[PDB]
RNA sequence: UCGUGCCCCGUGUGGCGAAAGGGAAGCCGGUUAAUAUUCCGGCACCUGGAUGUGGGUUUUGCGCGGCAACGCAACUGAACGC
């Protein structure tokens, strides 16, 4: 068997010792398996479940509000383009010793 | 492919040709160097011709 | 018959906006005290919208369809008139002579010009005005 | 060498980190006083009329900055 | 805007996307 | 002295793009990605990517030039070329109709679909990546989560069925070690899976195991690179199991 | 509906017009 | 004032704005049992999420590899079909 | 991802050959028995690299002004071309 822990570069470069990039917004290293909370239980406590439900509820509320707002902006942009097109069509029809 | 020789052509690598004992030969004891010692805080040495 | 009227499309031939296309907001043939020659108050495009291809995403299309406008007092000798006309209701009296005496009024006028021009560009009409001249 | 014409700019220059030293030159024949501050790239000179307020500018200059008067003879 | 129906809609969209991803000589 | 030229030092020398690295190593893209996963070569980000490559975009991948130089000396490169030449010889034997020669040469390929083991041996890589057994114990969380997940997957070309059986075997051996040393500490029934926390030689080890159901493989993951991770982690877990069994004085493998 | 800002820009490959497209030239290699 | 302005574990739910790879990672799918879907036994538990996708996301977030998309079709080499000389010269 | 490939481009070919041709950048004062635009003091510059601070630009995303000649401390710009 083989048991580890018991010109080629026999030393690794320091660039390999450099830590990888983290995509976390605080920039800190994320664990491979983060520790779960009580709100992720299959049979959760009532307070943990209600806290998670309130957080996801407000996130859904703000997401739907943003989606409706951008939909209304797109609708107003389309209506303004249609009105400008109608105005352009009407203008074309009208033209046709010290 | 890069070379992967079955024997090294040179068995022993050379020692460094220009070490410090060969680079510095002796300081200069002339009166100009002795002037420069306290005038400019400068020491004058005779060194190897191939040392930068 | 006179052709340097409102809604006339012209090309700027001199200055920082040389080569750009403008629409005449107001013609001053007799001149003013500050500009004692035939001149025009114009609004035009400084940065044309980029080309749009069929595989572009909606966000990319919205980003590339933006227009940077400008407003200008320009001598008639520095304009090349074109047979094209650009009739826009939103640009009626958007600028006057006193617009150029205050930096904030120029900002508001350029915002209005940007809105009206982007509306007309999104309509798909007057494509010659929104394509850049190659020279 | 650069001449500074504004007191606020001169105070910022004297508060810069690379301001190694400063000296005061007095020219009584022209009734003027020069404040020179040595930085990494440039020597900055502020030229003033010789006056008590020009003397009090030294107290508004930073204390950690070494400030010396120029002698009448530049001995090597 | 009922948050329960919004969360149900988001979940059903997510399972829809997940099932779509997992699916003469 | 002589005036330097622009772009000959600094970040332009410090970084290489993935295209430059692949051409420098003279590899195919799957072999390069596999080798980067196995040797721990990570993507990097220069301050100004235009100083490295004028055609770079936001999706351009960069690496350290010294890391690519280090990859030049890895013995797995000759293993890759040997396996490619061996596959050409097998194709020649089959095309000439020498079925016995083709079988004999195929026995030298060491395919995972008959051995249950990775196509290339990563034993020398294990010691390079983990200088200490404590470092191996600290990477056991990712190793155990990946292997316990892949023990419940269907057979694919990336991970064949015999390799899946070996994953299950290694996980069972690790579980038997935990049983006989009473190292298991905590467990949790979440909505995603079962969490286990054990303590081995003073190191807390937390890993997540799926509930026994049909697991869904979606196109949103890169399953072949996940298989390369599986090969590396089964090579690691074999040695971890051997060390733990030998430490508590048991015969390994059971 | 297709975007009204999409445009067709056909190329004319006659003599003295737009640059010739890249053709199969294997007969003349 | 300038000095005051200069003076004033990672969580995977909030990511940085810059992407690592071909695209910025999407927000994680909702891992939550709704109140109408709540069960009272382990047998009727409906498991949430995807563990393989979670491990892949963990790899990308911790920066061992960049995020790439699947290429279902690769561009083929431009070729021309022609008839072999023997089949052209065949006569009957 | 049929993972072990594909795409783009065309111009050829290397070297030597000028202490008066072309060419990135240093001045003054002092100093030795004998060197000095080379040493010492003061005051600068060029080339290349890395990465900060201030300032600039941006919610009308990539500055503003002048009729204009053009100006202003900044004020994106790959391939391929002029």
């Amino acid at each position: 068997t083989y048991d580890p822990w018991a010109p080629d570069p026999l030393k690794k470069p320091k660039t390999l010792e450099q830590k990888p990039i983290s995509l976390a917004a605080n920039g800190k290293s994320v664990p491979a398996v983060p520790k779960p909370t009580g709100g992720y239980s299959y049979n959760p406590a009532f307070t943990d479940y209600q806290q998670r439900l309130m957080e996801e509820s407000e996130k859904a509320i703000e997401a739907e509000r943003k989606r409706l707002q951008e939909l209304e902006l797109e609708r107003q942009k389309m209506e303004a383009a249609a009105r400008s097109a109608a105005e352009a069509e009407a203008a074309e029809a009208r033209a046709e010793k010290p | 492919l890069s070379r992967a020789p079955k024997y090294p052509r040179k068995s022993i690598p050379h020692e460094p040709r220009l070490d410090e004992h060969k680079i510095i030969i002796h300081p200069l004891n002339t009166e100009g160097a002795l002037k420069k010692i306290e005038e400019q805080n400068t020491l004058v040495f005779i060194v190897d011709v191939k040392a930068n | 018959m006179k052709f340097l009227k409102t809604s006339r499309v012209c090309l700027v031939t001199r200055g920082r906006y040389a080569g750009k296309k403008v629409v005449i907001i107001q013609p001053v043939d007799q001149g003013t005290k500050s500009h004692p020659y035939g001149h025009a108050l114009v609004a035009g495009i400084e940065r044309y919208p980029s080309k749009i291809t069929r595989r572009m995403s909606k966000a990319r299309i919205e980003k590339r369809s933006k227009i940077k406008p400008f407003i200008k007092v320009i001598n008639y000798n520095h304009l090349m008139p074109t047979r094209y006309t650009l009739e826009l209701e939103g640009l009626k009296a958007v600028i006057n002579a006193d617009t150029f005496k205050e930096p904030s009024q120029r900002e508001e006028a350029k915002k209005t010009v940007k809105k009206v021009l982007e509306d007309r560009y999104n309509s798909g009409k007057n494509r010659w005005f929104f394509t850049p001249l190659r020279f | 060498p650069q001449e500074v014409s504004d007191i606020k700019k001169f105070i910022e220059i004297c508060r810069r980190k690379d301001a190694s030293s400063a000296r005061i030159k007095k020219n009584p024949k022209t009734q003027q006083i020069k404040f020179k501050v040595r930085c990494q790239r440039f020597l900055y000179t502020l030229v003033l009329k010789d006056s008590d307020k020009a003397e009090k500018l030294k107290q508004s200059l930073p204390p950690n900055l070494q400030i010396k008067d120029v002698p009448k003879r530049n001995k090597r | 805007l009922v948050p329960e129906t919004l969360l149900k809609k988001r979940k059903s969209q997510e399972k829809a996307r997940a099932e779509r991803a997992a699916a003469v000589i | 002295g002589k005036a330097k030229k622009k772009g000959k030092s600094g970040a332009a020398r410090n970084y290489m793009t993935r295209t430059q690295a692949v051409k420098k190593l003279q590899l195919s893209l799957p072999d390069f990605r596999k080798l980067c996963i196995w040797k721990g070569i990570y993507p990097r980000e220069p301050r100004d990517r235009r100083k490295v490559n004028k055609s770079a975009t936001a999706s351009t991948t960069f690496y350290y030039t010294k890391d690519i130089q280090y990859l030049l000396h890895e013995p797995l490169l000759q293993k890759f070329r040997e396996q490619k030449a061996l596959e050409k010889k097998i194709s020649r034997a089959l095309g000439r109709g020498d079925v016995s020669n083709a079988a004999r040469l195929e026995r030298n390929a060491n395919l995972p679909e008959k051995t249950g083991k990775p196509r290339y041996t990563l034993n020398h890589i294990i010691r390079e990546r983990y200088p200490t057994f404590q470092d191996a114990l600290r990477d056991l969380d990712d190793c155990l989560s990946m292997l316990f997940l892949f023990a419940n997957l269907p057979s694919t070309t990336a991970v064949p069925a015999k390799m899946i059986a070996r994953c299950e075997r290694l996980c069972h051996e690790f579980q038997h070690y935990l049983i006989v040393t009473h190292s298991l500490r905590k467990s949790f029934l979440s909505i995603k899976g079962i969490y286990y926390q054990a303590n081995i030689q003073g190191e807390d080890i937390l890993w997540l195991v799926p509930y026994k159901f049909n697991q869904r493989i979606v196109g949103d993951v890169d399953f072949r690179i996940m298989g390369t991770f599986v090969e590396f982690y089964m090579t690691l877990l074999g040695f971890v199991n051997y060390r733990l069994y030998t430490s508590i004085g048991l015969k390994y493998p059971p | 509906p297709k975007n009204p800002l999409l445009e067709k820009r056909p190329r004319n490959f006659g003599i003295g017009q737009d640059i010739q497209p890249k053709r199969n030239l294997s007969r003349m290699v | 004032q300038l000095a005051l302005q200069k003076i004033e574990e990672g969580d995977d739910t909030v990511l940085r704005r810059k992407q690592l790879g071909k695209f910025k990672l999407p927000e994680k799918d909702l891992e939550l049992v709704l109140p109408d879907e709540l069960e009272d036994s382990l047998r009727r538990l409906k498991p949430e999420g995807n563990l393989l996708k979670d491990r892949y996301r963990s790899m990308i977030v911790r920066g061992k590899l960049e995020a790439r998309r699947k290429i279902p079709f690769r561009k083929q080499a431009k070729t021309k079909l022609t008839e072999k000389w023997t089949f052209k010269d065949f006569r009957i």
